[PDB]
């Protein structure tokens, strides 16, 4: 999917 | 582990109904309540003994604290899982040839733990027959059975436990008294049925039939059913307490009662109020200082009227109760009322006419202005 | 009402922060997503939780708690793992790089450039509290994020919050035990902060819960998950007063004055009783009059100390359960009479009791036996004056020789600053033996 | 193996007791306070009539 | 018309005083809900002295409740009698006062009696005849021991001919639930001795030895404690509200008892109190009645009688018996134990009889004792407050407030004169 | 009732048209076919405002889309909602404007102005009592700002009595998007100030730096932007269509706002934004908006708030709520900030309370503004006006159409008495 690695606002991509 | 009701209280300076939570722990017995309105504390983790988990079913009514607090509500779903799933309310009939019997069977009906919830003798009509005999209108043997469930009185009662219809169709056993006596004796219609048509008694099979059955009986809307077996004349008034209704010994009262030889003209159930009460105790303002507390006894629950005949078998009927205080009862009559079934002075389980000017006064209040 | 803030700093207050609010979540019936179950309901009039966890409208419960650190590796476990919808996306805070064990990075280079964003939620979490009534800091001597970054935190708390407590809880460097190589230069870069914006800075160590794991419980290859849910229950057992209702209740404030006579002289211990296993316990029965002799016994301290060679300064017992007040009252003058626990006679009265009505929780999955009564007893004694004495002997070893200064001066700290804080515990060692001494 | 080589994390069992089955970690461990009579029906007691 | 007003400070005297108002509504029979509900008039005869009546025929206390944190008024308008007070008298801060003395009187203490004062001169000015006060304290603290000193000094101000009574708890040898108690004791006492017309100390070791070997109880929790206490609480003032067959209020209980204007610390007690095996065993008259009132074990202090004086004993017997086998009886203790009682004071002994028993026991008797053996209650905390003030211990938190270290030399130098006259005396 | 005719003139106006009868379609309930789907009736009484009745129970706006260009009539008509829009209102020339103001406003937005006016007078006189008009277009453009502003000019003519609200697309300095803009910024706001009651300044440095700050999306295409300037679009109008405890229409901010005609010119805000994971946990609760309101950051103009001092601020709010902490959240924020207030006029807060929030949330606020930080917009232009001049870059353009040179020096010198007079009250 998208935001797998740990950087770059990964965390707001994976709630969306 | 905890079981949460909400609860109303009327406020004597508001006039307002107040909602609380109630936790009870039946591991230790203790209480806690709470308030909804405000979202503080009421009163906290305190041991109260009086209050039983026996006493906690949906519109009862408990003193807690010297307020009397009606549970109207489930707290939440772990006790409407734990408590309200298995309940179940069904309806019982003591025919014409079980009426001598009626307080055996009342007795056979504690012991099984059913809960009593409204109780009325009365006469069935054509009409209320066909209605209550609807189902067999194919006549098999409808012109006998009409006329059996119509030449007596009859005794319809509400009781209310866990998986209800089930235990009692199996406490009533076959319809045929000689079936039910070869098979299992113990069952009601086996030690009380003379023959299958007299069962001397009856039992619904199915909910919707049943609910049925308590419209045609009990009617929700307020109006008045079948009327009662009032007589009016040489009678005499007697109440069953709420404190022995709930105790359980109404069936060794009728039993004692009818062992002593008075016959008992009416029976039925209450469930009053504080003006109602005060008004049937005027007379005892101003004579006794614990007015208060024989109000508070008689309207802390519902309490079972009777209309007691003839008053003559061996003695008259107020003497035959006796001292009021069952410690003198025991002390001097041992034989009397108040004596066996009699715990404290405000809770002695029978009320009796002091007065015999008084007694078709009370019946005319209990059994005409009432119903 | 009241009211607690819990910041967690570096490696070991982090992972000690996943053992604790893991805990507290259990005390108060709370799922690990923030909601209250379904099948049962609370009363109207709780404030259980008012003390850790703020009530958001939508029926949701959020922590208060930051959590600080300059490296990611730890910071994503948590945002990763079962606890991922508790916290605040947004106390979350992270760095880029690590302070590599060094105080110069966490203090003075690195540590500057997010101390602006740290305070700032400090200041959220405070504003939104109705009335606060301390801080609970939890971090380690040792490392770089754990002495670099406090120090710098703390002295900026003071300047913001005038009189507010601030209780740390610190990982002590073990005797015979330590991991880095740096270890007795950070414990001495910390201490010139801590005596002068501390009230109570409350000690542990590694080496000291091996062998209490060891014998008491049989664990004989303890792990930090073993560690950290004993440590996280001695702060449920001090914070137990602020969220339940008790026999006789202590403050953060009440605790406060009555622990420390000096202000020099804030430097308590943690011990906790009883730590049994499962098997054990099911023949030993616990009486209020033995668990009070199991906290005085040398083996079962939590710090590597002899408190036989020092005298007693102040206690306090904080029981939970099922304990009354007599039984309390005899064991004290049992302990009272005993010789080989030696009192001051210059403190006549020396013990503080604390009684609470809720038992003690199992974690399940855990190891603790469940219990009904426990208690924490939290002593100032002398006998941690040996514990700094021997620490001061490792600093005078590396600094003969000038090793390992020049990353330190590298990066912006001073070559002379060692000899401050030398002389300050130098100070502080013969603090202890000024008070100790009789007339 | 689990009495001399035990897995980390894991308490020593004792291989006397291993097959044995375990009701201890259940229950509650220690003995309960006693109930005391209320000092209630000591001063101030019930009234007799 | 003859008034008392109640007021609760600190956690000590919050329980102990809450407990004393499930007594007396049960001895006046009032509901928890605020209604009468007893079974004679007699009891609503003199309602005036404790209760108001407000509209609807409900009956709310006269009293006052202060404290720094509002974890204990939670505790006790959570309790089962407590839905009867004002709203309004529920005065309470933010802050603990953290068992500081100079936190309770100086800076937090100091904000909240401008408060404190307008609900009690409320009560006072609506009263028709006042009479005193009643303040439960606790020595021990630096809530109950903070403000409790206060708000003594800031209402004799404001009414000097009255007699205000306080019943405070005192700190024991051995129990030491407190660090820097001593400290706390000794600020208190100071204005103690100035400000107040009666005490009576109440011991914390005393009463759990009453429990132990008198009673027998065997976990004598803090829901037993306070009941004693709250027996002898409404036992002294019982001829303001029955009637009796030789009545004595507060200020006849003033005048006969205090010689001198600085020895006015009384210990007092029960005496009906029995066990729960040996209730068929003992015989309940008069003369056993008085073996138990002057019985050491049953007295509520950790001072030994027998090592000192007597200055003077009353005692308000309670319920229907004779006048000449309590007045020769009594009588009888000061001739045999003649060399204890002093010698330049003759009758030390006031003999009070009412006709109204309390709930369920049919007499009952409160010992009261002025004795000089009080003196070595009062030389132990002087012992304890030298140790540790000659090394300045635990003093940062009094002089960082705003509390001098003159401040402490005055109390121990007038704690030493309180001692002094009581040997003085003996 | 009080019907708001909608005008949407050039490419950006017809953008963000089509997601502002998106937005208030969802509040109405109306779906994409056009009838009705909704539950509760308080939807329904007051939909003449922004719909009007047909056969069969359908609902059609009262919508006018002009361009010269048909290239994004297409793509209008071909939207989520674009079976919608009535086929008669889409009045579209051949020729483009070609970023030129003369083109758009002397020639060939000329003829195209009669068929446009033959539209707007039918659905005018078909209302039965008009509130007002509303328009929304760019400066920036050729059909946008040369066309747009002659409607402007031609409808204020023949409707004297009533109200005028522009949603103008300011331009950046570092989103140019044109080279020659700066001329066709400096002739639209010679235009703009005599023909018009109210103007709300939206910028895009303003929405970018919100999406990327305070909704962080990683990317904030221009369908995300423009829901954030017609949510602004439905809660100015938001106490005419919905009932209330303290009402105020289109004239009621107008009256309050503007003190003096050539002080019209708005700067706006919206309350409610958060990112996606701070659902869930902030509490919405009014000092939690007024504290995001007056902010610098979440505001919706290219220019510092506190570069200025506030003449006139009007909030308009949403939802079930309580007065006293609506009333004493602005009194207090008027008591700080002192300074960002003028002294010489007393009370400057302007209260308006509504019933019903917008779908999926519970209370909303909007922000309208009026400032003189606002002059800082006008000299960024007025000074990027002058350095072309100077030295006539891209003149032919405009003198090879039919206007004059002097209209260029007269269009600077209305603009430089409006950057005097704003800063005259300042101080
Ligand atoms: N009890 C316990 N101690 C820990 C834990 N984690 C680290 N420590 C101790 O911390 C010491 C090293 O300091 P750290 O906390 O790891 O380093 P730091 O504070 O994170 O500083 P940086 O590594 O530079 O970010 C070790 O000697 C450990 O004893 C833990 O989870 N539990
Ligand atoms: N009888 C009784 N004594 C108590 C209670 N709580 C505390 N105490 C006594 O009070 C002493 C401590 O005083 P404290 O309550 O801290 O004083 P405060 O801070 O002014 O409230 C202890 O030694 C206890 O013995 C209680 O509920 N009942
Ligand atoms: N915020 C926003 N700006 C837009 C949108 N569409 C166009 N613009 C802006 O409008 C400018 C171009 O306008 P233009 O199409 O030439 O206007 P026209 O010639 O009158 O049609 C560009 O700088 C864009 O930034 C939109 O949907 N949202
Ligand atoms: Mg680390």
């Amino acid at each position: 999917p998208r935001g797998q690695c740990l950087l770059y606002n990964w965390e707001e991509e994976r709630a969306t | 582990e905890r079981f949460v009701f909400i609860a109303e209280w009327y406020d004597p300076n508001a006039s307002l109904l107040r909602r609380y939570e109630l936790l009870f722990y039946p591991g230790d017995g203790s209480v806690e309540m709470h308030d909804v309105k405000n979202h503080r504390t009421f009163l906290k983790r305190t041991k109260y003994d009086n209050l039983h988990l026996e006493d906690l079913f949906i519109g009862n009514k408990v003193n807690v604290f010297s307020r009397q607090l009606v549970l109207i509500d489930y707290g939440d779903q772990y006790t409407a899982r734990q408590l309200g799933s298995r309940k179940e309310k069904t309806l019982a009939l003591i025919k014409p040839d079980a009426i001598s019997k009626a307080g055996e069977i009342i007795e056979i009906i504690n012991k099984a733990g059913f809960t009593i919830t409204k109780l009325k003798m009365m006469m069935l009509s054509r009409k209320e027959a066909l209605d209550f005999h609807v189902d067999h209108q194919s006549r098999p043997f409808f012109n006998e059975l009409i006329q059996f469930i119509t030449t007596g009185p009859i005794i319809a009662m509400e009781i209310l436990r866990d998986d209800a219809i089930c235990e009692w169709k199996r406490l009533l056993g076959p319809a045929n008294s000689g079936v039910a006596r070869t098979d299992a004796s113990e069952s009601i219609r086996a030690l009380f049925g003379t023959d299958g048509i007299r069962n001397a008694a009856h039992g619904p099979d199915s909910f919707a039939s049943a609910a049925r059955e308590m419209e045609l009986f009990f009617p929700s809307s307020g109006g008045c059913g079948p009327a009662n077996t009032a007589k009016f004349t040489n009678c005499t008034c007697c109440i069953v307490k709420p404190h022995a209704v709930s105790e359980g010994l109404l069936g060794k009262i009728l039993m004692a009662i009818r062992d002593a030889g008075f016959e008992i003209s009416a029976m039925q159930m209450f469930n009053m109020d504080r003006v109602n009460v005060e008004e049937f105790y005027e007379v005892y303002k101003g004579v006794v200082t614990e007015y208060h507390d024989m109000v508070t006894e008689m309207y802390s629950g519902p309490c079972v009227a009777m209309e007691i005949q003839q008053n003559n078998a061996t003695k008259t009927f107020r003497e035959f109760c006796g001292p009021a205080d069952p410690e003198i009862a025991r002390h001097l009559r041992p034989g009397t009322l108040r004596a066996i079934f009699g715990k404290t002075k405000i809770q002695n389980a029978v009320h009796c006419t002091d007065l015999p000017e008084d007694g078709l006064l009370e019946v005319q209040y209990f059994f005409k202005i009432l119903d | 009402m009241r009211e607690c803030i819990s910041i967690h700093v570096g490696q070991a207050g982090v992972q000690i922060g996943n053992a604790c609010w893991e805990l507290y979540c259990l005390e108060h019936g709370i799922q690990p997503d923030g909601q209250m179950p379904s099948d049962k309901t609370i009363g109207g009039g709780d404030d259980s939780f008012n003390t850790f966890f703020s009530e958001t409208g939508a029926g949701k419960h959020v922590p208060r708690a930051v959590f600080v650190d300059l490296e990611p590796t730890v910071i994503d476990e948590v945002r990763t793992g079962t606890y991922r919808q508790l916290f605040h996306p947004e106390q979350l805070i992270t760095g880029k790089e690590d302070a590599a064990n060094n105080y110069a990075r966490g203090h003075y280079t690195i540590g500057k450039e997010i101390i602006d964003l740290v305070l700032d939620r400090i200041r959220k979490l405070a504003d939104q509290c109705t009335g606060l009534q301390g801080f609970l800091v939890f971090h380690s001597f040792g490392g770089g994020t754990g002495s670099g970054f406090t120090s710098l935190l703390m002295e900026r708390l003071s300047v913001d919050y005038g009189k507010k407590s601030k209780l740390e809880f610190s990982i002590y460097p073990a005797p015979q035990v330590s991991t880095a190589v740096v270890e007795p230069y950070n414990s001495i870069l910390t201490t010139h902060t801590t005596l002068e914006h501390s009230d109570c800075a409350f000690m542990v160590d590694n080496e000291a819960i091996y062998d209490i794991c060891r014998r008491n419980l049989d664990i004989e290859r303890p792990t930090y998950t073993n560690l950290n849910r004993l440590i996280g229950q001695i702060v449920s057992s001090i914070t137990a007063s602020l969220r339940f209702d008790g026999a006789l209740n202590v403050d953060l404030t009440e605790f406060q004055t009555n622990l420390v006579p000096y202000p020099r002289i804030h430097f308590p211990l943690a011990t906790y009783a009883p730590v049994i296993s499962a098997e054990k316990a099911y023949h030993e029965q616990l009486s209020v009059a033995e668990i009070t002799n199991a906290c005085f016994e040398p083996a079962n301290q939590m710090v590597k100390c002899d408190p036989r060679h020092g005298k007693y300064m102040a206690c306090c017992l904080l029981y939970r359960g099922d304990v009354v007040p007599k039984d309390v009252n005899a064991a004290i003058a049992t302990i009272k009479t005993k010789r080989t626990i030696q009192f001051v006679d210059w403190c006549p009265t020396g013990f503080k009791v604390g009684i609470n009505y809720q038992p003690p929780t199992v974690v399940p999955g855990g190891d603790l036996a469940k219990v009904q009564r426990a208690v924490c007893m939290l002593s100032n004694t002398t006998a941690i004056a040996e514990a700094w004495a021997r620490l001061d002997h490792k600093f005078d070893l590396m600094y003969a020789k000038r090793a390992f200064v020049h990353w330190y001066v590298g990066e912006g700290m001073e070559e002379g600053e060692f000899s401050e804080a030398r002389e300050d515990m130098a100070a502080l060692e013969k603090d202890y033996e000024e008070v100790g001494v009789d007339s | 193996f689990n009495f001399r080589y035990p897995p980390a994390g894991v308490e020593r069992v004792f291989y006397g007791r291993a097959n044995d089955p375990q009701i201890a970690p259940y229950l509650t461990h220690g003995i309960r306070s006693k109930i005391s009579v209320l000092a209630n029906t000591l001063i101030n007691p019930q009234p007799i009539t | 018309m003859r008034e008392i007003v109640h007021l609760q400070a600190g956690q000590c005297g919050n329980q102990i005083g809450a407990k004393f108002w499930e007594v007396i509504s049960d001895e006046h029979g009032i509901d928890p809900t605020g209604t009468y509900h007893g079974d004679s008039d007699l009891q609503l005869e003199r309602i005036n002295v404790y209760y108001n009546e407000a509209t609807g025929g409900k009956y709310v206390p006269r009293a006052v409740l202060v404290d720094l944190e509002p974890g204990t008024m939670d505790s006790v308008r959570s309790g089962p009698f407590g839905q009867i007070f004002r709203p309004d008298n529920f005065v309470f801060g933010q802050s603990g006062a953290g068992n500081n003395w100079a936190k309770g009187h100086y800076t937090e203490g100091a904000e909240l009696v401008d408060s404190v004062l307008d609900v009690v001169r409320k009560e006072a000015e609506s009263c028709d005849c006042l009479q005193g006060f009643q303040l439960t304290h606790s020595l021990g603290g630096g809530t109950g021991s903070g403000m409790g000193t206060l708000l003594i000094s800031k209402i004799r101000e404001e009414y000097p001919d009255r007699i205000m009574n306080t019943f405070s708890v005192v700190p024991s040898p051995k129990v030491s639930d407190t660090v820097v108690e001593p400290y706390n004791a000794t600020l208190s006492v100071h204005q103690l001795v100035e400000n107040t017309d009666e005490t009576y100390c109440i011991d914390n070791e005393a009463l759990y030895d009453i429990c132990f070997r008198t009673l027998k109880l065997t976990t004598p929790t803090y829901g037993d404690l306070n009941h004693l206490v709250s027996a002898t609480m409404s036992g002294v003032t019982t001829c303001l509200r029955f009637p009796g067959q030789l009545n004595a209020d507060l200020r006849k209980l003033a005048v006969n008892m205090v010689p001198f204007p600085r020895l006015h610390f009384f210990m007092p007690g029960f005496a009906p109190l029995t066990s729960r095996g040996s209730q068929q065993y003992r015989a309940l008259t008069v003369p056993e009645l008085t073996q138990q009132m002057f019985d050491a074990k049953n007295m509520m202090a950790a001072c030994d009688p027998r090592h000192g004086r007597y200055l003077t004993v009353a005692a308000v017997f309670r319920g229907r018996m004779s006048m000449k086998e309590v007045d020769e009886q009594m009588l009888n203790v000061q001739n045999k134990n003649s060399s204890y009682f002093v010698e330049w004071i003759p009758n030390n002994v006031k003999t009070a009889v009412c006709d109204i028993p309390p709930r369920g026991l049919k007499m009952s008797a409160t010992f009261i004792g002025n004795s000089t053996a009080i003196q070595e209650l009062f030389k132990r905390i002087s012992e304890q407050f030298t140790a540790m003030f000659r090394r300045k211990a635990f003093l940062h938190w009094y002089t960082g407030e705003g509390m001098d270290e003159m401040e402490f030399t005055e109390a121990e130098s007038n704690m030493n004169d309180l001692v002094s006259e009581y040997q003085q005396y003996q």
